[PDB]
């Protein structure tokens, strides 16, 4: 398969710089949405479920005040979150459909996805069976294989970012701490729990924090929780350095390895950062049955299928109060949003 | 266990990024 992923990377690399270095803008109008219900809301705005009235699409989209924005001084995250997002193309990772701005704020509608937030799901489960994990891990590999070819470090690898649509399949959101970069950066991001050491420590860092990333995730699929937590961030960060880990008695033992492996402090022997790259991981034993083809293509049976009542049904979400979208007379940071 | 102390550390719920 070498040979086929190495050339489904080389076309992959061209479409999305074409994109990259000529992004599209402003394809779609507020109007053109029927407004339904918020699917989720936060610090990072609100995503609400919309319906294209015409088309009866349904769609997520996300809408930020460019104000806020600005107080929270994330022009450039906002501005490059949108940028990629138009110019990327993966199975499991969320499709943005239009984009649009007006004089108070900007608007990314992105595909819909049903099937509710991993994060609620494992939590009302408490653990997925170590197939069940796999199968998600996978995903996300196959995703991380994709973004590192493009020089993209996604930097928010955790279950609240992820979605299960239709066909139980991962779709990866939120793309405001990525960043395109060859080399190391240093910006401190991401979510606590899941933070590389290196993230923490002062030095710079790599595409190797995405791996380690995937780390914490495999774990907390498969105990319920995170390897490392506290009541602060403080005291998690102090337990991510240590770097010691302890698993639960129910891991098998190449699970273990695996994690061992992906967990590891010295980012020079981490699998991911080594000389084979991301085939360390896709040849570790524990993926042993997994059908890498096969998983990119979808036909692959999931082991957890969503329940759905539509299109447009809301009720793998939670509950939000209905705020008003209000769009000034005026026009807001119009030339700190110029690109968006 | 490891799992009570997870359940009592306020942090079960949904982590937002650093800011
Ligand atoms: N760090 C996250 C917030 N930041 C976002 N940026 C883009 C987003 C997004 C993108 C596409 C779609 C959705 C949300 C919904 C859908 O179906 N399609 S959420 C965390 C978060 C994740 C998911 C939700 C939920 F809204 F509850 F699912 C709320 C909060």
């Amino acid at each position: 398969e070498q040979e086929s992923v190495k050339e489904f990377l080389a076309k992959a690399k061209e479409d999305f710089l074409k994109k990259w270095e000529s992004p599209a803008q402003n394809t779609a109008h507020l109007d053109q949405f029927e407004r339904i219900k918020t699917l989720g809301t936060g610090s990072f705005g609100r995503v609400m479920l919309v319906k294209h009235k015409e088309t009866g699409n349904h769609y997520a989209m996300k809408i930020l005040d460019k104000q806020k924005v600005v107080k929270l001084k994330q022009i450039e995250h906002t501005l490059n979150e949108k940028r990629i997002l138009q110019a990327v193309n993966f199975p499991f990772l969320v499709k943005l459909e239009f984009s649009f701005k007006d004089n108070s704020n900007l608007y990314m509608v992105m595909e819909y996805v049903p099937g509710g937030e991993m994060f609620s799901h494992l939590r009302r489960i408490g653990r997925f069976s170590e197939p069940h994990a796999r199968f998600y891990a996978a995903q996300i590999v196959l995703t991380f294989e994709y973004l590192h070819s493009l020089d993209l470090i996604y930097r928010d690898l955790k279950p609240e970012n992820l979605l299960i649509d239709q066909q139980g399949y991962i779709q990866v959101t939120d793309f405001g701490f990525a960043k395109r970069v060859k080399g190391r950066t240093w910006t401190l991001c991401g979510t606590p729990e899941y933070l590389a050491p290196e993230i923490i420590l002062s030095k710079g860092y790599n595409k190797a924090v995405d791996w380690w990333a995937l780390g914490v995730l495999i774990y907390e699929m498969a105990a319920g929780y995170p390897p490392f937590f506290a009541d602060q961030p403080i005291q998690i960060y102090e337990k991510i350095v240590s770097g010691k880990v302890r698993f639960p008695s129910h891991f098998s033992s190449d699970l273990k390895d695996l994690l061992r492996n992906l967990l590891q402090v010295d980012l020079t022997k981490r699998f991911g950062n080594l000389k084979n790259g991301v085939n360390d991981i896709k040849n570790h034993k524990w993926f042993a049955t997994t059908d890498w083809i096969a998983i990119y293509q979808r036909k692959v049976e999931a082991p957890f299928i969503p329940k759905f009542k539509g299109p447009g049904d809301t009720s793998n979400f939670d509950d939000y109060e209905e705020e008003e979208i209000r769009v000034s007379i005026n026009e807001k940071c119009g030339k700190e949003f110029s690109e968006f | 266990t490891t799992y009570a102390d997870f359940i009592a550390s306020g942090r079960t719920g949904r982590r937002n990024a650093i800011h």
